[PDB]
DNA sequence: TCAGGATGTATATATCTGACACGTGCCTGGAGACTAGGGAGTAATCCCCTTGGCGGTTAAAACGCGGGGGACAGCGCGTACGTGCGTTTAAGCGGTGCTAGAGCTGTCTACGACCAATTGAGCGGCCTCGGCACCGGGATTCTCCA
DNA sequence: TGGAGAATCCCGGTGCCGAGGCCGCTCAATTGGTCGTAGACAGCTCTAGCACCGCTTAAACGCACGTACGCGCTGTCCCCCGCGTTTTAACCGCCAAGGGGATTACTCCCTAGTCTCCAGGCACGTGTCAGATATATACATCCTGA
């Protein structure tokens, strides 16, 4: 079709940002896709500016072919403010209505159904769009934008079925992560995009036809050709150069006395789900209710109760001394509460957006993230790493190492972003000889399944049986790492500049082990099994 | 015709318990009714326990489960102890 | 060989052969295990011994050397667990437990 | 002359020590035969059958009177009244 | 032929005394006679049904015991 | 002055409303937690089907409703309209549960 | 300020709240309720549940299972003279 | 000889053969007569028809056309004999009968 | 595997009684429980009736006596008449 | 408040008396030995469903306050129930007599178990539309302060 | 002393999901024989249930009196209900993992069934002591008066 230049968007209302070459290519791609089919997937990598491309598409089809109809945007609660700010920053010619609030304000906005194009873009979230689906089923929307569209991974989702029966002309999905965590999830995305072509009945065909795991150019090229007119991925390495590079550094740690005691106790003796209790024990014992000496005061006993917390405090002292602002991600909210109490003790300036905080406190927290010279950024992986711009910090530290790698990847990408100036140093804290190591390796194995397809068509367990060193039932505390902590992290002027005892680098390098000493488990569980005329009234 | 009862066994147990105490005939008939009633309770509970699990054999495990279901509190523990002791002594011979 | 009753092997006084026959002839299941009669006879003997212990104590409290239904009633209704076991059972010629309410007494 | 309530307590103690039957044999037997004539004519009764019926009936009535006394005391009374019997039987589930 | 009046007032008083009752209203006697009549009617109906099933013309003690056991009132000391 | 109802009118309205309906009157999660806590005292590491807890809740609510009916009769017997713990104790005594 | 533990002290029997007990009493026809009824009702419910759950767990352990089914509860209730219809 | 079911021979809509199999597999007696399953199936059909007719009347009284557990509960508890038959039975999602005592109503 | 019930027979009886009324699934499960409960009550009563008289056969006489023992009032009389009619019709054919 | 009397009740000794405990003969039911077959233990597989957590809304629970109505204590009265005495009735006990019916025995015979072949009734799976649930609106009802 | 206000009911509209009808298949009910034994029937015995009579005396009955208890009334006060505001956790959508329930195949050992033999237990007879009854006798207890 006809190419769109930057001056067309300049005249048509887009006045904020000067676009980029790949952004302009994406806008033209979106325009031609809108002109010929029903739906697409703008799957650029995180931090490349998908929101700018969608706003440019709105400006285009609102001032070129006069498609003046309503646009619906669905996004998580934490990026609602970002959408609202950028919508009026870049495209102030379109009136945007943030359809949020309690039931009463949403009803008062229900009453504004005068239908005189008083709103061009309606902005809401998943939960609201699922609670008020009936009101949001009576509009002829032209474009439906689902930001962070990897929530539609499961096809039996209520959101999938609810959004499928909408009067949308063009469904646009935004997803930064490599969607292909499993073939069925990618097929669910495709079935949402093109429900007629990709029928839900062909799930078995899609999985069977593409069981290939090697290069296999004969089928890799086939699937690439299949996904040519639907998906559009651009990576920072090939597109967004000249950005400071990120260097992931995984750091190992040991245990503590009571940590080993409870680790072995759960491994031997609610305990219906074992994996959750093991991970809880590795993170911090104090989040068990029965192990606290019930002191209702802060103190210094917190650091020695966990090796992970000890190493974290060492890292935090080093980073604060070196002048580094840091993000902090975790899975369980209890561990975040423990970190918040520790930060309050040590007098660290911290901010906390956690999920189940509120709608507006997140906006205030994001403002303070960058306004004040605040040091610690407390975050939850699922409710903090989904689209917030936190470029002020330059160090991402994971204390969780959750199951699938996409969450951690996108959480890390929250700091490696367009507009970053310093280098980003990703830090992981996984315990040595622990179930955390197995979760990490299982995640790493799951991750390099989508790397294969990208590079080809786009470019005994719960043990971890080295418990012999965990059968010492001591501390195994680290103090030599203090002099090497500058060796792993070479800080220059406000930047981080350019596999031994407790550290390992990540440059697409692998790690493996074969769980040597299960004899400890067997022996200590054998120890575990080692641990007439009745006339009840008379004896 | 001959009619059977538990009189001689009740008397043997009584001589074990109280070596110099007797018992009248009305009390003996009451104890016979008691033994029959408890037998029927336990046997019926074991029968329906075996039917619930689609089995066709009444074993000592089902008798033990019926004893735990019927007898209250501290009576069940001692009864289970005596039953287990008797079966262990019986199978060793 | 020399015969020897199953009760002697089990060390019991209640009959194991008779309990086995009653279990077989009561239409309780298609088959009856070998250890079911022994367990059941042991349980019945233990319960009989408990009742007789308490009833003999009650008879000795009244300076009697023979057990009558009144003594069985006192034994059963004074013990809590035997009272739960026999809560819906009537003992003939047993009477009741002496008990007057606190408000009916003069004061 | 004794004050009202003393002979009652002596009777309570006396009849709670004893175990004999408190209803006369012949009137009860006649009542049983009269009731049975409404189900089948020209029946016969073993003596032990009537004895068992009398024992069961007296145990039932004594238990009902215990419940009635509890219900009467509940209402700050010492006299049992028909409404107490009705309440006891309804709570037991017989009404 | 009014054999329910053979359950005399002194007999009902003795039953109440064994039940622990200290003072009795004057309307208790007719209520107790009605209650006893109902109880006896139920038990005797069941016993006569058992007797008729066995094609007998004599109500035995075991019929009464089975009727009482069926109504949830086990009776000890009359055989079985 | 605002509108107020006399004491006892909303009580009768609630009586009619709740005797007309059939839904469960206890919250699901607290009851399930209580059931699991009680069951921990018999065998550790037990699992429950959802229909097992549903059956337990139905039985418990029916039991409590019947007990409250008997309690109300016992309270009316004493010329009261307020039910008190002694009425519950009397009802359970007459039932044969103490 | 002790934000890491300030919620877990509710004693699950207290999850049977006063409004729930009032709703049960209303369905039972009760017009006015004393203030000491709630603890008495909680104790009664706890006793009833202990009996039924003990029987159900016994039935479950006999079958050598680790999951308490609805049939175990139905058998435990029929065991106590309380037949329940509608759960198989 | 074309097979004719025993239910049709008796004139019933309940399965005589299934009832016979259930009688033989329940350990109720050693052997089972020929007319026992027919008589039992007739009784079961009668009781089913009674409750269904009462519950249908109850459902129609509510301007509905499908029987739900509430209608079964109303039918059972409003009948004087079905209530005695099902006195110790709880019907799930059944509710109670609407009944307020007279002393609680206003003067 | 499969699971047998009384649903189709209950439905046929319902369409005899109320030709235009339907039934939900919870009500059908309640009716199935009712039929099973009544079946086991009558069968157990007939079983112990046969045991009392030293018989080994459960006949229609035992079922009739069990119905008369278990059902109250008019329910027993009508049930007996229906069962007798069914047996008489089955025997002549 | 204590003294004392009349009543009732526990206590000690003597004397029957009949029921319990023991010994005997025998017979039938339990024990020993053997064989055959099927019920149940056991290993392996699979996939359903159970548990634990987070995220976010929102309805219910909790807290506090004000007042009125119900619980409870106290008082008076009058009636109905307990107590005691003299009269009457019928229950209890014994003894005799008669026979109806329960109980046991022996002899068939018809009926129910068992088995093999066969086919239709019932069960699982799959649409699909109408009954019911939610919803907004108007109208009548019932309560409460005049 | 009627009107204001909150609650509930009747009416209309929509939509949605679960009850109902169809369909294919498979396994369980039916049919047809054959056997063996449970039960029906006839007969004989003997016991125990019913009926009656006569006498004794214990218990029921009727009556009178007086007292204490049930019941109605009144007054106080405090506690439970109704209602408004805040806050909390129930509930539902969603994501993970993995344990355990459910099925199948195999085999082996445990129980039923039969025959033989013999000792435990049951019916029967017999003596003697535990307990019931009687009579004196002391002691506790209730009640009234000074
Ligand atoms: N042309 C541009 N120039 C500068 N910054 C841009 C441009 N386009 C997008 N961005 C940055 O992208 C951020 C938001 O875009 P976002 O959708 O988060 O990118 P991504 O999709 O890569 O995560 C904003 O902070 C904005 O500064
Ligand atoms: F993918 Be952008 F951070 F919304």
């Amino acid at each position: 079709a006809a190419r769109v230049q930057e001056q067309d968007l300049r005249q048509w209302g887009l006045t904020g940002i000067h676009l980029r070459s790949y952004q302009l290519e994406g806008v033209n791609w979106l325009a031609q896709r809108f002109h010929c089919q029903n739906g697409c997937i703008l799957g650029d990598e995180m931090g490349l500016g998908k929101t700018c491309q969608t706003i440019a598409l709105f400006i285009y089809l609102a001032g070129r072919l006069n498609d003046e109809g309503p646009f619906l945007i669905l996004c998580p609660l934490s990026v609602l403010s970002n959408w609202k700010e950028e919508m009026q920053r870049f495209a102030p010619g379109l009136s945007c209505v943030t359809y949020a609030g309690d039931k009463e304000e949403r009803a008062c906005l229900q009453q504004d159904l005068k239908q005189e194009s008083r709103f061009h873009v309606l902005l809401t979230t998943y939960e609201i769009c699922l609670k008020d689906a009936s009101f949001l089923k009576s509009f002829p929307w032209s474009v439906l934008v689902v930001d962070e569209a990897h929530r539609l991974k499961n096809q039996s989702s209520l959101l999938h079925k609810t959004l499928s029966e909408f009067s949308v002309v063009f469904s646009l999905l935004l997803t930064g992560t490599p969607i292909q965590n499993s073939l069925q999830e990618l097929y669910s995305l495709l079935s949402f995009v093109e429900p007629d072509l990709f029928s839900k009945e062909e799930v078995g065909d899609f999985i069977q036809r593409y069981q290939d795991i090697e290069k296999e150019s004969e089928s890799a090229s086939e699937l690439h050709k299949l996904l040519q007119p639907f998906l559009l991925r651009r990576v920072k390495a090939e597109v967004a150069t000249e950005l400071p590079k990120k260097t992931e550094v995984v750091i190992y740690h040991g245990m503590s006395a009571l940590q080993k005691k409870y680790y072995k106790a759960i491994l031997m003796k609610k305990l219906q789900n074992i994996l959750s209790q093991l991970r809880k024990c590795v993170d911090h014992p104090y989040l068990f209710d029965g192990v606290e000496p019930e002191p209702f005061e802060v103190g210094d006993h917190l650091t020695e109760a966990s090796g992970k917390l000890h190493l974290l405090d060492k890292l935090l002292a080093f980073l604060y001394s070196g002048g580094h602002r840091v993000l902090l991600f975790s899975q369980m909210t209890q561990m975040l509460d423990i970190l918040q109490d520790y930060m309050d003790y040590r007098g660290y300036s911290y901010e906390r957006v956690d999920g189940s905080v509120r709608g507006e406190e997140r906006h205030l927290a994001i403002k303070n993230f960058g306004q004040q010279p605040i040091f610690v950024f407390l975050l939850s992986t699922r409710a903090g790493g989904v689209g917030m711009n936190l470029t002020a910090a330059d160090t991402v530290i994971f204390v969780d190492s959750d199951f699938n790698p996409q969450n951690d990847l996108q959480a890390a990408a929250r700091a490696h972003r367009i507009g970053q100036n310093k280098s980003v140093k990703v830090i992981r804290l996984i315990g040595r000889d622990t179930v955390e190591e197995i979760v990490y390796r299982k995640a790493a194995s799951k991750l390099q399944l989508t790397n294969m397809i990208i590079e080809g068509g786009h470019f005994e367990i719960l043990k971890f049986g080295l418990d012999k060193l965990l059968a010492s039932e001591g501390s195994t505390m680290d103090e030599i790492d203090l002099e090497s902590i500058l060796g792993e992290t070479k800080d220059g002027q406000w930047v981080s500049d350019a596999e031994g005892k407790n550290h390992m680098y990540l440059f697409e390098g692998k790690d493996y082990s074969k769980e040597p000493s299960k004899e400890d488990r067997k022996s200590f569980e054998q120890l575990v099994n080692l641990q007439g005329r009745s006339l009840r009234n008379k004896g | 015709t001959r009619k059977e009862s538990y009189a001689i066994y009740v008397y043997k147990v009584l001589k074990q318990v109280h070596p110099d105490t007797g018992i009248s005939s009305k009390a003996m008939s009451i104890m016979n009714s008691f033994v029959n009633d408890v037998f029927e309770r336990i046997a019926g509970e074991a029968s329906r326990l075996a039917h619930y699990n689609k089995r066709s054999t009444i074993t000592s495990r089902e008798i033990q489960t019926a004893v735990r279901l019927l007898l209250p509190g501290e009576l069940a523990k001692h009864a289970v102890s005596e039953g287990t002791k008797a079966v262990t002594k019986y199978t060793s011979a | 060989a020399k015969a020897k009753t199953r009760s002697s092997r089990a060390g019991l006084q209640f009959p194991v052969g008779r309990v086995h026959r009653l279990l077989r002839k009561g239409n309780y299941a298609e088959r009856v295990g070998a250890g079911a009669p022994v367990y059941l006879a042991a349980v019945l003997e233990y319960l009989t011994a408990e009742i007789l212990e308490l009833a003999g104590n009650a008879a000795r409290d009244n300076k009697k050397t023979r057990i009558i239904p009144r003594h069985l009633q006192l034994a059963v209704r004074n013990d809590e667990e035997l009272n739960k076991l026999l809560g819906r059972v009537t003992i003939a010629q047993g009477g009741v437990l002496p008990n007057i309410q606190s408000v009916l007494l003069p004061k | 002359r004794y004050r009202p309530g003393t002979v009652a307590l002596r009777e309570i103690r006396r009849y709670q020590k004893s175990t004999e039957l408190l209803i006369r044999k012949l009137p009860f037997q006649r009542l049983v035969r009269e009731i049975a004539q409404d189900f089948k004519t020209d029946l016969r009764f073993q003596s032990s059958a009537v004895m068992a019926l009398q024992e069961a009936s007296e145990a039932y009535l004594v238990g009902l009177f215990e419940d009635t006394n509890l219900c009467a005391i509940h209402a700050k009374r010492v006299t049992i009244m028909p409404k107490d019997i009705q309440l006891a039987r309804r709570i037991r589930g017989e009404r | 032929r009014d054999n329910i009046q053979g359950i005399t007032k002194p007999a009902i008083r003795r039953l109440a005394r064994r039940g622990g009752v200290k003072r009795i209203s004057g309307l208790i006697y007719e209520e107790t006679r009605g209650v006893l009549k109902v109880f006896l009617e139920n038990v005797i109906r069941d016993a006569v049904t058992y007797t008729e099933h066995a094609k007998r013309k004599t109500v035995t003690a075991m019929d009464v015991v089975y009727a009482l056991k069926r109504q949830g009132r086990t009776l000890y000391g009359f055989g079985g």
